[PDB]
Parts: structure tokens; sequence; C-alpha cells
RNA sequence: CUAGAGUACGGUAGAGGGUGGUGGAAUUUCCUGUGUAGCGGUGAAAUGCGUAGAUAUAGGAAGGAACACCAGUGGCGAAGGCGACCACCUGGACUGAUACUGACACUGAGGUGCGAAAGCGUGGGGAGCAAACAGGAUUAGAUACCCUGGUAGUCCACGCCGUAAACGAUGUCGACUAGCCGUUGGGAUCCUUGAGAUCUUAGUGGCGCAGCUAACGCGAUAAGUCGACCGCCUGGGGAGU
């Protein structure tokens, strides 16, 4: 495995003036329906200036920090038992935890009209009730049980 | 024996003086009981490798 | 009760860590082990558990005072330096720090070999 | 060359019968902890080690010098 | 006759034997205080041990065997073997000087002895370890490996048995044959301060030229060049029966 791996880059949100939004515009397309995933973000965007007064970036950058987590286990085997290792989440990795925890939340939320589904998540994690922190602080706790294989068969 | 001053300081000088006077690999040698000729092994296996050392060490002293 | 210028024992196998704090006149005041703590297994040889079970015998020892401690460490296993880092994080004056190791001259004979 | 010069802490002088009552000698040959030391730290003759040897155990065995830190 | 061999005289080095005695650390059982929920074990568990107060921890008593560190391609012994300290008897080897005996030597079929360990007989003694065995686990199955227990035995006195990969897979004895680096013990010579120097015997190791060898490899501690006596081999199974 000669390292190899260069870096690409997409950035590019004109009616909003966005960075974070177009990375995450990226998670909801299927198949490259991107003109259909980009109304519904947009959609799922003014209902929430439709709910708070507040900018909805600010929620969506305020529900990203809730349901990014910190340290997570890593299943490295030592070779005739079986271990697992609470590792330090990289910090370019942590983003992209949130944004695909978030949306396969959505689409088992179970309600009507689909940009409303995505419209209700991104309201909880400004609080802490949403699925997604739900889900986030459980795998928080399964790293302290894990903490006594820290650094030691690690 | 490590008497006391920072603390980090007397640790280090704890784990280096407890090694630097043993009693840690002997503790490890007192768990499975070795029938002499084993340890006729390890007679004969260490004085081939220290003769051996004072050979090979002269190829880098050329 | 008021005592101080205790003395902490710590007892350390190859599966478990025994931590007791005592006196001068060597009387039990306070214990605490690594099973104790809820690891009970592969967990509970670590030397993260010997930190957990070296100050919770460090929290019910602040019932009779003992601003000082004298340690004797004992035994071959891992913890064996780890849990007096997690002494003095309690608050506690280490003074000096003595390796108690039980070494036969001769012995009696150990069990034999694994295979 | 320190265990070159104690080959001749023995050799140089006539002290050839050594005894097991000069305790400033034999204190500089016992390890902190109380066991003795070798021969290639010294650097001691081997006629001269093995009569080192014998002048620790008997003092050992009159009190004059201890075994290990426990007593 | 004195070059082989042996004696008398100084002198060193050694776990070489046998008979008693005395230690210190650790393990276990028991007693007593404090103290209170697990200990122990393992890829992971379970059998087991625990409030009828365990483990831990401190004090005390009894008893049994082994003898850390020094310790090393180091020593001694005919070989097996031999490591605490002291007394007690007791064998042989090294090294120097000097006198004496004057070949008194070598090997050895038969025969005589000393023979690891397991085992066997009568009597002691019973700390740990541990075949047989018991239980748990693993396992298609597991008498096995691993885990918790556990008896003969291991220990001592007296007597027996006689075999082992009893090995350097090389019988004992004697004489010649380039070198170099180590090491035990002992005299030398030497300028002398040596971390000295070189030479010489008695051991014990690592490389190496001639030479030999089917090859690997040995090579002044020969499997090289030669002598003296002895033991033994003759296709594989059947059968060391």
């Amino acid at each position: 495995r000669r390292r190899v791996a260069a870096k690409r880059e997409v950035l590019a949100d004109p009616k909003y003036g966005s960075q974070i939004l177009a990375k995450f515009m990226n998670h909801v397309m299927e198949s490259g329906k991107k003109a259909v995933a980009e109304r519904i973000v947009y959609g799922a965007l003014d209902k929430v200036k439709e709910r708070g007064k507040a900018d909805p970036l600010e929620t969506f950058e305020k529900a990203l920090d809730a349901i990014a987590p910190l340290v997570e286990v890593k299943s490295r085997r030592v070779g005739g038992a079986t271990y697992q290792v609470p590792v330090e989440v990289r910090p370019s990795r942590r983003n992209a935890l949130a944004m695909r925890w978030l949306v396969d939340f959505a689409r088992k939320r179970g309600e009507k009209s689909m940009a409303l589904r995505l419209a209700g998540e991104l309201l909880d994690a400004a609080e802490g009730k949403g699925a997604a922190v739900k889900k986030r602080e459980d795998v928080h706790r399964m790293a302290e049980a894990n903490k006594a294989f820290s650094h030691y068969r690690f | 024996k490590v008497k006391e001053e920072p603390f980090d300081v007397a640790l280090r000088r704890f784990k280096r003086s407890c090694e630097k006077a043993g009693a840690l690999a002997e503790v490890r040698s007192r768990e499975f009981y070795e029938k002499p000729t084993a340890e006729r092994k390890r007679k004969a296996a260490a004085a081939v490798k220290r003769h051996a050392k004072k050979v090979q060490r002269e190829q880098r002293r050329r | 009760k008021t005592v101080v210028d205790g003395i902490a024992h710590i007892h350390a196998s190859f599966n478990n860590t025994i931590v007791t704090i005592t006196d001068r006149q060597g009387n039990a005041l306070s214990w605490a082990t690594s099973g104790g703590s809820g690891f009970r297994g592969s967990r509970k040889s670590t030397p993260f558990a010997a930190q957990v079970a070296a100050e919770r015998a460090g929290q019910a020892a602040l019932e009779y005072g003992l601003k000082n401690l004298d340690v004797n460490v004992k035994g071959p296993g891992p913890g064996r330096e780890s849990a007096v880092r997690a002494l003095n994080a309690c608050g506690y004056k280490i003074a000096s720090i003595t390796d108690v190791t039980p070494i036969p001259h001769n012995g009696c004979r150990p069990p034999k070999k694994r295979r | 060359f320190f265990r070159r010069r104690r080959f001749c802490r023995f050799t140089a002088e006539g002290v050839k019968e050594i005894d097991y009552k000069d305790l400033n000698t034999l204190k500089a040959y016992v390890s902190e902890t109380g066991k003795i030391v070798p021969s290639r730290i010294t650097g001691t003759k081997a006629k001269y080690q093995r009569q080192l040897a014998t002048a620790i155990k008997r003092a050992r065995y009159l009190a004059l010098l201890p075994y290990t830190d426990s007593h």
C-alpha cells in the first residue's frame, strides 16, 4: 500500500453563500439526482427560518456539534483475542460522521412531506433530544468500558 | 528504597533503581520449574552468544 | 477517630491488584481491590484498573485523616507503578517508596511448566 | 580502567590473606541492596574473587553485614 | 648406564569423599488483633474457597526440604557425580629444587569392584511438588493438553537391583608434525611504574595450513604420519526376540 490518495475539492453554493452546506448536500444526493436533493435541503432550510427567527445556518452549525462525537472504538484484533480500542477521532473525520448519522435517521422518521423529516432532525440537535444525539452519546459510553484497552494490547 | 522535590523525579528514581537492582526478572523465573538439563541449555546458548559477540564486533572494529 | 502517617500496602498479582491503607501498628483501615470496581476478566488485569481501585481506597481513608503515606509495593504484575501515581492524585504526601518482594534463596520448588 | 585498578586492589598490595574484619574494604564490594557484585564489574582476579566470597559469607554470619533490605 | 617408572623435600589450588553441628530468606499449617465483601483461576469461563469473617494485614509458635547474588567455554573426580558456613577425620593431582633405587614398564580373555533416575524390602519422617486417581472446561469424541484438588513417591538409615541419547554417538598407552586469539594454576626471565613484557610446562575453549575424508567435517585435547595389546561388525525384517 504505497500512499497515493490526493485531495479533490467541492465548494459551491451560490444561492446561499455557504461551504459546509454544499458538502452536506452531497450526502443527500442519490444516483446523481442533484437538483432534486438541492430543493429538499433548501426545503428543510426555510422551515427552520419559518420555525426559528435565527439564521438557519447557525441552527445547522449547532446541530452538527451535538451529533459529532469525540472518541470511538476500533476493533484491532491481536491475532488470538478480539479486542476493541477507544481511539481519538481525527478532526477532519468528525464532520462527516454527524452528517451521515443525520440523514440515515431522517429516512426512518416516518412522517409525510419528506423535507419535514429532515426539518425535525435539525431542530432536536440544538437541544439534545434527537435520535442522532442519543446515538452519539451511547457510543461515548462504549469507550469507558473499553478504556482498559486504551494502550495495553492496543 | 527511594526517599523524597517533585514527584515525577522520584518515580523515575524508583523505576530505575528497582531495575538496576533486579528482583523483577528473578520473580519471572519462579513460576515454572526447569529441570537441570534445561538450565544447562541457558549455560550453553549464552556462552555461545558471548564468544561469538566478541568476534562479530571485530568485523565492526575493522 | 484520628490517625496520621499511615502505610499503604500494594499487592499486585498477574490477575488482580489489592490495595490496603494501614497504620504503623498493622491494622486495617481501608482495603480496595480491582475486582470490586467492576471489571472481572481480561479488563481486570490492566494497569488502568489499578488506578480506579487505588483512588477508591484513598477516599475512605480521609475518614481518619492520614495526611502522610508510606508505600510498600509488592508483586510482579502490571500496574506495579501506575498505582503510585494514583495516590497523590487524591492529595496525599508520599514520603518514601519501598520494594518488598518475597524472593526465596532456594525455597520450595514451583509448579511445572505449562504446555 | 576502573575495572583494571580494582584488580590491583588486592594484587598490587601484599594483602593476599584477606580477613572478614576490614569492613571498610568489604563495603566497596557489596551493592546497595545487599547482594554481592560480579567479577566483570570490579575486574578483580578470580583467585581473589573466590577468596572474597568467603569473607562475605563469614561476616554475614556474624551479623556484620545484612542480607536484604527486609531485616 | 639413566632418558621410562617410583620414592624422599618444600610449596600452592579445588562443589573430591565420610561423620556431626549451625544459620537466613521464602512456602504451608495453627494461634491472636484490626477489618469487610469477595478471593482464586483462564483464550474466556466453571469446579473450588468465602460474613459459621476469606483474601489482605500485623504478632507468635511448630515443622520439613532446598542452599539466591558470587557463578564463569570456571574447577575437582576413574566414570556416574559433586555448590550455605565451621570443626572433624581422609584420597589424589599440580610446581620447584635435590638426592636415591636402576627398567622395577605397557595392555589385559576369564575374574573382581564402584554402578544416574525410576523401582523393591524393614524402620523412621510428611513442607512443597506430584504419576495413579477425582471434578470442571474444551471437544463429533478427549482416556489428553489447560483448571481446582490429590496418594505412592521424592527426604533419612540399612540392604537390593544393574540397565540409559551411561555421548566427545570417538578403547587405553607412547612418539613426531605451520600458526593466531582467549582462559584456569604454577614457576620463570625481565627496564620497572606497569592496565607490564616474552618464554615454559599442566588443563580447558574459538579459528586455521599441510594432510586425511563418500561428503559434512576434524585439524599438538586429530578423524594427520606410525607403533603395542584388547573389544567388536558382515543385507532388511524375523530379533537383542
